[PDB]
């Protein structure tokens, strides 16, 4: 599974 | 909810959004790596985006951007207000239709 | 706003 983070 | 499924890993929420789902599909479920924590599963273009939500006890965010009282606070604000979650290049990432 | 990166 993809995670996508904050900047 | 009903866009909160309590019982579903990553991997399950996956095969839902991509089994029932459109573009723009969208759940909440448990998170597998912080205990107790929830997780955002947002379909968009054919494939599926994890983002993890904070709990710090006195809010939730998306560690970063505006505070909420309840997770349910935090999902409407973010369907209500489009284009507030974006790829830094550039495109959007929409919760558009709850996924029950 | 908040961006996002894998």
């Amino acid at each position: 599974v993809i995670y996508f983070v904050p900047l | 909810r009903r866009w909160f499924h309590p019982n579903i890993t990553g991997v399950e929420a996956e095969n839902l959004l991509l089994t029932r789902g459109v573009d723009g599909s969208f759940l909440a479920r448990p998170s597998k790596s912080n205990p107790g924590d929830f997780t955002l599963s947002v379909r968009r273009n054919g494939a599926v985006t994890h983002i993890k939500i904070q709990n710090t006890g006195d809010y939730y965010d998306l560690y970063g951007g505006e505070k909420f009282a309840t997770l349910a606070e935090l999902v409407q604000y973010y369907m209500e207000h489009h284009g507030q979650l974006k790829e830094k290049n550039g495109d959007v990432i929409e919760l558009k239709y709850p996924l029950n």
